[PDB]
């Protein structure tokens, strides 16, 4: 019960919604994403930098 | 400077020469105190037919100090004093002269004029946008914003 | 100080590549309703 | 600071200068119980016309004291204290004054200002609900409930 | 309270001054005799135009005594009592004054107010009864009955 | 040739005949200051039904001073004066006369009419402008802008 629409970038998908919570003219739009995350290796990166 | 409280009542008694230094008579302290409760009384009943106009009331459970500040703008002070005036000479049984009235009608109508709106009719709510307006969905803009109900989920019903 | 251009001046944006040449082929459509909030993979 | 009782007697002698703090002569008691008297009934007749404003009738069978609280609002004391006067100065063989008389009507006018309602007429309950809105066919929302 | 009989004459001559505290001036009994009696009358003859209001009247020889219970409701007091000294102010040939008289008119009309009853019309009795009533088996009337 | 405060006073003490400079008898000195304070509330109280007129209050904490520079233009000082000789006359239990307020209300309308602005009404916005005003060199006039917000 509430309107929404999807918005692609990059090839994420975000989600909007709109609701009017507040009899003040005070409108709201909110956008959510979720991502997940994982390590396979730890052995295979890492930081560098340059040596004397 | 600070418009005081009690110098209102000294006002209304010296220009209906009740206690000034023209008519050469003395204050009565006796009548200062009832002067004053008329006063806060006079502006508790104005707060519902005017609008308020910045009166500072006397906060907890006590009598009003004459010297206490009102906390009134400058520009209403000829207003509510003559109101008072008005509304107190028949306790010395007197009648007014219509030159007082005269000056009491124009600074009420001063007053009045400085708080003045005039409301606005907004559209009905089932009238509709033009399509020059170019309304879309996902918004509300096919028809104007009404009143909202402000009643949603389990508790409407 | 009246009329106002409807087109907004340009900003500031940053660039993507750490996106791009990260692993997104193990790891796609994989948490779904039915398998919770983890998921875990073999090792050699 | 509640506005008990007997103040507005108080007041209203005072407007027209029967009695007050400055006056040598003073007048009896006795006055001032028929004066709340009246007050009670005036009440009482009020609770028809202008309508309810608050006012705390005294309960059980003792008659109203002159020191109880009446429970009104400050902004109606004005209001209350001039009708008691307009209602009384008969007894004293005295007669109003213009002045008095605007000051009166003005002061009810801003205390009948607050009560007012305005009622909204409702649907007739036959009349016919638009298409447009929607209605279910089994449930009679094809018309306006009306009233109850 | 009970609102006896006495207290509504002793009102209406305390009203205008003719027996009252602050005219220092005591009540005479035959006068009560003839506010009771003239009080009686009113009431009888109130039961035509203005209506009933479960006023209780003497049994047999009536009688009526000062102390007897009256049945009125606290509100109608001033009513009657501004009535009550319009009627008997002839007595000691007295002009009511203006005041008074606005007063008195003023608390008849909420006493009206209070017991105005708007008798709303009925169909004439042969008038039809469409076809949405469904006078089939919702309902056996072809036309209003509408008389009563 | 500079208006000051208490010049006004005595203008409306000496039109009704009050203290005249040679009236064998004088006011005393508590009463023009009353007045000062009477002139200061009232020309307040002018700032919104006649509006401004280049008054100059006091200072932000100083007591007005009848020797205080007011800067009313000499052209407004019998309108003024007569404002106020009416605003206070009552004070010494008097009442004015029909000469009297003849010649307030024609000191009035006099300042009134310097003062007065009659605003025209603009476009409302959605107008259109037609072609006869060539609207092609800019890329938005098409329609009237209306009423600056």
């Amino acid at each position: 019960s509430i309107d929404s629409a999807v918005a692609t970038y990059e090839g994420f998908s975000i989600r909007v919604h709109k609701y009017a919570d507040g009899d003040a003219n005070v409108q709201k739009m909110r956008f959510d994403l979720l991502p997940a995350y994982v390590c396979f290796n730890p052995h295979m990166g890492g930081q560098f930098f340059g040596n004397p | 400077t600070v418009l005081t409280k009690g110098e209102i009542v000294l006002f209304a008694l010296r220009k209906f020469a009740i206690a000034s230094n023209a008519s050469l008579t003395d204050v009565e302290p006796q009548s200062i105190e009832d002067g004053v409760n008329d006063l806060e009384d006079m502006m508790s009943e104005w707060m519902i037919n005017p609008g308020d106009i910045g009166y500072a009331f006397a906060t907890g459970d006590e009598q009003p100090l004459p010297d206490d500040e009102s906390g009134l703008p400058r520009k209403y002070k000829h207003a509510v004093g003559y109101q008072l005036l008005l509304r107190m000479l028949s306790d010395y049984s007197l009648e007014p002269t219509p030159q007082v009235l005269s000056n009491a009608q124009r600074s009420y109508d001063a007053l009045m004029t400085d708080t003045l709106v005039v409301p606005s009719m907004r559209r009905r709510g089932d009238f509709p946008v033009g399509q020059g307006n170019k309304y879309d969905v996902f918004t509300s803009d096919r028809y104007y914003p009404g009143d909202l109900p402000l009643i949603d989920g389990d508790i409407p019903n | 100080s009246q009329i106002v251009l409807k087109k907004f001046l340009p900003g500031f944006m940053s660039d993507l590549v750490l996106a791009k040449t990260v692993d997104r082929q193990l790891l796609a459509g994989e948490i779904n309703s039915s398998t919770g909030d983890s998921v875990s993979f073999k090792r050699p």
